[PDB]
């Protein structure tokens, strides 16, 4: 149905296998730069996180039986919700491993400013509201960096898996399927020429015999 | 001893063979070992394309027989295995595929040898 042709694919073919050995040498190194910068970035994350988490909590779970009737109060000195439609600060950036998107949780939500309430719960709370910001902006990185360096990682393994497959010896066969029946071909070129060989002597021997 | 089934294939398999002219689970081990393994190795090659998976809970059984397979069974040195041995043996590692997602062996031959 579709077959190769000899003639006319071999020089493609000869150059297939320079095309494709080299492409294929630097790709190798391409992603492996971003990965080692990417460790840098998980490991720094949770540095903060432990730190902002746990005084962050310190107040809100010291103002919820003390709450649930100064919740009013609280929420009334601070400044205003962040809007629901986008309150963070989207960024986009195009880098390999495709194009995705980041983001950093900056908004304003105040600190220490609420009047009335609570004497310390009150202030510490609100205060607290920027533990939850900053110490976010770590986790809204290190998971828009994970969803690119699995693109990655994916296009990675499947090269390597598919190249010493179906490519990497198609691409040899290729030329050796080619090579074999261009030298098969010469058996018929011999053989005549064997044949050519005898009439020139069988003619010089009807000169000098029969 | 390495050998791969997989490119293999054989004129007759059910002739010189069947119950009493070997063993009566011969007949009916065969094409059984044969689809079993093909769908571990199966797996091995689109985890790589996709993730790092490409399998449930409903494939890692037959992920399992492509171990099972390999170092217990396809490898023996050159100790001297008898037909029984073999067959017997060989329904230790078809206790780790679910006896309900079977359909190259038939139900009788289940309560025969688990």
């Amino acid at each position: 149905s579709q077959v190769s042709p000899t003639r006319m694919n071999l020089l493609q073919r000869r150059g297939q296998l320079r095309l494709a050995q080299k492409g294929v040498d630097l790709l190798k190194k391409k992603r492996d730069a971003l990965v080692a910068e990417f460790f840098g970035l998980v490991r720094e994350a949770m540095e903060a996180r432990k730190a902002l988490d746990q005084a962050a909590k310190e107040a809100y779970a010291a103002l919820l039986l003390a709450q649930a009737f100064d919740g009013p109060e609280v929420v009334a000195g601070a400044a205003l919700g962040v809007p629901p439609l986008e309150g963070v600060e989207a960024e986009v950036e195009n880098v390999w491993g495709s194009k995705v998107p980041r983001l950093k949780a900056t908004f304003p939500d105040g600190a220490l400013l609420s009047p009335v309430g609570t004497p310390a719960y009150t202030l510490e709370a609100s205060r607290a509201f920027r533990r939850y910001a900053e110490a976010l902006i770590r986790v809204a990185n290190t998971e828009t960096r994970l969803k690119k360096i699995g693109e990655e990682i994916k296009k990675t393994t499947r090269r390597v898996n598919a190249l010493e497959q179906v490519v990497i010896p198609g691409i040899r066969a290729q030329i050796r399927f080619i090579q074999q029946v261009l030298e098969q071909r010469e058996r018929e070129d011999t053989f005549r020429l064997k044949r050519i060989k005898g009439k020139i002597e069988a003619r010089e021997a009807e000169e000098e015999g029969g | 001893p390495p050998i791969d089934p997989l490119p293999s294939l054989s004129r007759l398999m059910n002739n010189g063979v069947g119950k009493g002219k070997t063993r009566e689970d011969h007949k009916q081990v065969s094409d059984q070992l044969y689809s079993a393994y093909a769908n571990g190795v199966d797996i091995r090659k689109l985890v790589a394309i996709i993730g790092e998976d490409a399998l449930t809970e409903n494939d890692r059984r037959y992920l399992q027989f492509a171990d099972a397979f390999e170092r217990f069974f396809i490898n023996q040195g050159q100790q001297n295995r008898s037909i029984e041995e073999s067959l017997q043996i060989a329904w230790a590692l078809l206790s780790m595929l679910p006896q309900g997602e079977l359909k190259r062996i038939s139900k009788d031959h289940i309560g025969k040898y688990y």
